[PDB]
């Protein structure tokens, strides 16, 4: 529908791209991912029901 | 100006056309309209072979084609061809009919008669043929169309939820959904249907050390356990049917038939 | 007339070459030295002559002045344009690689004459596809080894463009075809690398190419694996630069629509989540109405396992996945999020203990039907590689690994 092939700019220096300037740039992807816990109200409420688990099962 | 025929003899066999149409040999609609009804007769009598039943379809099919007859009769047609294609495992033919049946609902003057019953073969089609953006874009046809009613038929519903469910490998609720299946969608899956089998039969050998050969048989839709053991036998597993006796509680026992499923990892990794 | 005799390019031959930009005024559009005979001198003097009309006709044809129909008047631009190019390719056929730039501006606004078109009955597209193949072919096969004039250097630029036509209408099985190929390719050493071709004195169509596969690897063909690569290659390679006027990314939008195949993709196999606070994904997520809450919410209820979440997002904006082709990875990724709960009931639920009795995931024949349903569930997770464990249907228990039981391609 919209032409997303017509780009504004037809080309750029090799210094100007993320990947070259990606040692002055930390990486855009974290990779905590086995030891990341988010508090929240599922998470706060999915250790509730888990210790009542526990609980109930000594 | 659209070719007229005037042929008046009800059979006709099928050759691909390489002449100009001749209209001496081409039906009209009412000829082809007394003609669907005897084959109708033979098909439901079962006095017919289907490959005679598939020739006089296809010559009726191109009879239609020469003639620029879209209409009600033509969907009639082909969803009648593509039902008993589907019912003798001619899965060409299906899709030959399959594809021109949803061209012909793109027409607005043609009613959609039974258009929820042909969606589901085309995604039932999509997933022997391993093609998900074609049920993802037929899905999205649907959403664009306005066609909720559609999409909320809980036939339906269930049709896209086996594809997913397949993607997945859900056997416990597809093996379950194939009991809901009309007659005409068995017989599409039974296109696939063992190599499915095969395919949920590695995740649960990959998963399981060992289980009960009810469990596989349960699981599967067996009717009974001979054939679930010829299944395996089918997979050269059959020496992995073991025998272990049970005494749960020190107060009864019985012997149940066990499958090595470990032992099979080693079997059926060499296949895939 | 001196840029084929001493093969030579500057911005007035594409200036003279882009045929939808006006020129000004003064006009050096002119040949030069013509008396030859020679056939293929006159090859070139027709296609002179093909682009002085070519370049008139834009003066025209904004001044319709309420004629009516110029589907005609269209479609006399277009076998203008075409012939032209089918001469250009008789030309370049055999020239050096100093005219194949010159070859691709020329067919890139050919596709944008068929762009402008908005009816596929009657689509020309039919004759821009076939010359731009040849375009690729003069290019794909040069039996030149010395560099000096190989054409195979613009190989992937002209992929591209087939690629742009070949998404225009729903072709699967075209896109596949120019994948495979290209790989063998360079595979065989008969192209040289992306990273080392002419894509890299335009690097537009580097960030493009390495989209087209990816969005290909991931969206038609299933592997996700490759999908991610070289979308995330797309991304990596876009410019750090800005619009003044806004001051947001020059590339905003191709940066976008990256990134709503490259995100879930990252999820799905890499377990890579993006750092929202990070320039980059801060400037296209934040500045997306599309992308400022669906993604952080998608990306969270994966993290966190929280299957309702996930089940609602995808619910919400189903039409929205159907569209960019990310069915099978919503639906695959989905079964990583059943997965990361299955290891928090492990993490919180169980004490870290290998033998987990199946009753815990029930707290989040009714009860043996869930349980038979959640043995199945384990099971496909266990094949597929998201668990190292193995399933007991007689404790209805799971079993997993002392070693590795959640792993994960990193």
């Amino acid at each position: 529908d919209d032409e997303f092939e017509d780009f504004p700019i037809d080309t750029w220096a090799n210094g100007e791209t993320i990947k070259s300037n990606a040692v002055t740039q930390t990486n855009i992807w974290e990779e905590n991912w086995d030891d990341v816990e988010v508090d929240d109200d599922f998470t706060n409420e999915l250790k509730a029901e888990l210790d009542r688990y526990k609980r109930e099962n000594q | 100006i659209h070719v007229v025929g005037r042929c008046q003899t009800l059979e006709k066999s099928y050759l691909r056309l390489t002449s100009e149409p001749n209209p001496d040999l081409i039906r009209p609609p009412n000829i082809l309209q007394k003609m669907y009804c005897l084959l109708m007769d033979k098909y439901q009598s079962k006095t017919a072979t289907y490959t005679y039943l598939c020739d006089q379809f296809k010559s009726m099919r191109q009879d239609l084609r020469v003639q620029m007859i879209e209409n009600s009769f033509t969907i009639k047609v082909y969803q009648t061809h593509a039902r008993i294609a589907l019912e003798n495992g001619d899965l060409g033919e299906f899709n030959q009919c399959q594809n021109r049946i949803m061209a012909l609902f793109e027409n607005p003057t043609i009613p959609k008669k039974s258009y929820s019953e042909f969606i589901c073969y085309s995604v039932l089609y999509s997933m022997l043929t391993e093609d998900y953006p074609s049920i993802s874009h037929l899905k999205l046809k649907l959403i664009d169309d306005g066609s909720s009613e559609i999409l909320e038929d809980e036939h339906v519903k269930m049709i896209f939820e086996l594809s997913d469910m397949k993607l997945v490998g859900n056997y416990h609720y597809f093996m379950k959904n194939y009991l809901k299946l009309h007659k005409f969608e068995k017989c599409l899956i039974n296109s696939f249907l063992n190599l499915e089998k095969l395919i949920f039969l590695t995740i649960i050998c990959k998963s399981y050390n060992q289980v009960n050969l009810d469990f596989v048989k349960s699981e599967f839709n067996f009717n009974s356990i001979e054939e679930t053991t010829n299944f395996l036998n089918e997979q050269n597993l059959t020496e992995f049917i073991l025998n272990k006796q049970i005494t749960d509680s020190n107060g009864k026992s019985s012997n149940i038939k066990i499958l090595n499923t470990k032992g099979c990892r080693v079997q059926l990794i060499q296949n895939y | 007339g001196c840029y084929f005799e001493e093969k030579r390019y500057d911005d007035k031959l594409l200036d003279f070459i882009r045929y939808d930009v006006k020129t000004p005024k003064k006009t050096k559009y002119i040949l030069q030295r013509p008396t030859a005979t020679d056939e293929e001198s006159v090859r070139l003097q027709r296609f002179y002559q093909l682009g002085v009309d070519l370049k008139l006709k834009y003066s025209k044809r904004r001044s319709l002045k309420k004629q009516g129909r110029i589907k005609n008047a269209t479609e006399e631009l277009l076998r203008l344009a075409n012939e032209q190019l089918k001469l250009f390719n008789r030309i370049v056929e055999r020239e050096t690689n100093w005219i194949i730039y010159p070859l691709w501006v020329m067919a890139k606004q050919l596709i944008r004459l068929a762009n402008e078109s908005s009816e596929l009955n009657k689509d020309s597209i039919e004759e821009c596809g076939r010359t731009i193949h040849r375009s690729f072919t003069i290019c794909l096969n040069d039996r030149n080894p010395r560099l000096n004039e190989n054409k195979k250097i613009g190989c992937y630029m002209f992929a591209n463009l087939e690629f742009s036509i070949y998404h225009r209408l729903s072709n699967k099985d075209m896109i596949k075809n120019l994948v495979k190929v290209l790989e063998s390719r360079v595979n065989a050493r008969d192209i040289p690398p992306l990273n080392k071709s002419l894509a890299m004195e335009h690097k537009s169509q580097v960030v493009l190419y390495n989209y087209y596969l990816g969005q290909y690897y991931g969206c038609l063909e299933n592997d996700h694996e490759r999908g991610f690569f070289h979308l995330n290659e797309a991304l990596l390679q876009c410019p750090m630069l800005y619009v003044e006027s806004t001051g947001k990314f020059v590339l905003q939008g191709q940066m976008e629509k990256i990134m709503i195949l490259l995100v879930p993709l990252a999820l799905l196999t890499k377990r890579l989540y993006p750092h929202w606070d990070h320039p980059v994904i801060a400037g296209v997520i934040t500045r997306s109405k599309r992308l400022s809450q669906v993604y952080p919410t998608l990306v969270r209820s994966v993290i966190s396992g929280n299957l309702s979440l996930y089940e609602a997002t995808a619910a919400s904006h189903e039409r929205f996945f159907l569209s960019q082709g990310l069915h099978v990875v919503i639906t695959l990724l989905r079964e990583v999020v059943f997965t990361r709960l299955v290891q928090r009931c492990w993490q919180w639920g169980n004490d870290r203990k290998s033998i987990m009795p199946l009753k815990i995931l029930l707290a989040t024949e009714d009860e043996e039907e869930q349980l038979d349903a959640l043995e199945c569930r384990l099971a496909s997770a266990i094949a597929s590689g998201l668990l190292r464990a193995y399933l007991s249907h007689s404790n209805r228990c799971i079993v997993f690994s002392k070693k590795e039981p959640f792993p994960h391609s990193k």
